[PDB]
Formats: structure tokens, C-alpha cells, sequence
């Protein structure tokens, strides 16, 4: 069907010099090309958080201590006042 | 944040508390009391331990002596009136 050939031959040619040659477009006055793979390629990054969550920030965790070995001068504070906790138990 | 440790502190707990004084008062108060009124020595003889024996102890504790001292205040001036009138 020559209706249906014609009309599938403009389809698939009529962008064909947006999409198999990049001679990027006539009828559209902006330029094509930054647009979607200059501009927007960025876009997810310019979507998302740029150089923390998209780089990723692969971390180290903040060692966190024991009680930075002293037991003398707090035991026998834990020590007398458990004396006054068992006066008051 | 750390083991907090009051289950074994009556070391030094076993002085400040107030039935201590009466547990170290009554082990002191109990050993040395006689059983059961041992060392009693229920007889002794002094010429006159046998009157107080008998009159003067707990059990019999009866006015009786009395009587007999009154009777010896009966036995006393009566023979000073043989002497006197």
C-alpha cells in the first residue's frame, strides 16, 4: 500500500538526519545536540547531588572509643557511691 | 555506657547499717551466758546458807522468818525483864 509506503518512507526519513547522520536538524531553529547530550547529560547530576551522593562518598567511620582506659579515679567513685546507693537500697 | 556494679559492695556495706550494732551486740551478748542454770550450786553450808536456803530464796519467800524474828524480839527483852523486872 502506497499510502502506507509513502507515509512510513517521510516517517522514517524525515528524522533520519536527526538520528543515522548527525546534520542535526532543520526544521528546528535551537540546535539539537545541546540540548540532550550536552546540557541534560548532566542532568541526572544537575537532577541530583553533585560530588557527595552521585561520586558516592565511599566514608570511613568515626572510631568511636571505650572509655580511654581509666578505671582508678572513677571505680572507687562507682565503688562509694554504690556504698550510697545500698545505704539508700 | 558502661557495667554499673551495685551487686557486691556490702564489703564495706556491713558497718553502716542499723541492725549491725544489735547482730554484734547479741553474738556478744550470747556466749558466754550459762545454758540452761548450769554452775547453779543449789547447796551450800555456811552454818546460816541453810536458812537462807530454806526462808530466802525465790520459790518459798513466805513472811515466816519475819514471825520468827518477831518471835525473837519475843525471845530477847522478855528474858532482859528476867533480868531487869
Amino acid at each position: 500500500q502506497d499510502l502506507y509506503l509513502r507515509e512510513l518512507k517521510d516517517t522514517k526519513l524525515a528524522p533520519s538526519t536527526l538520528q543515522d547522520a548527525e546534520g542535526n536538524v532543520k526544521p528546528w531553529n535551537p540546535p539539537q545536540k545541546p540540548n540532550l547530550p550536552e546540557l541534560e547529560l548532566q542532568g541526572p547530576e544537575a537532577l541530583k547531588a553533585y560530588t557527595e551522593q552521585n561520586v558516592e562518598t565511599a566514608h570511613v567511620a568515626k572510631e568511636s572509643e571505650e572509655g580511654e582506659s581509666e578505671p582508678i579515679e572513677e571505680d572507687w567513685l562507682v565503688l562509694d557511691d554504690a556504698e550510697e546507693t545500698k545505704e539508700s537500697h | 555506657v558502661s557495667t554499673l556494679i551495685p551487686p557486691k559492695v556490702v564489703s564495706s556495706k556491713n558497718i553502716g547499717s542499723a541492725p549491725n550494732a544489735k547482730r554484734i551486740a547479741n553474738v556478744v551478748h550470747f556466749y558466754k551466758s550459762l545454758p540452761q542454770g548450769p554452775a547453779p550450786a543449789i547447796k551450800a553450808n555456811t552454818r546460816l546458807a541453810r536458812y537462807k536456803a530454806k526462808y530466802f530464796d525465790g520459790d518459798n519467800a513466805s513472811g515466816k522468818p519475819l514471825w520468827h524474828f518477831a518471835l525473837g524480839i519475843i525471845a530477847f527483852g522478855y528474858s532482859m525483864e528476867y533480868y531487869f523486872h
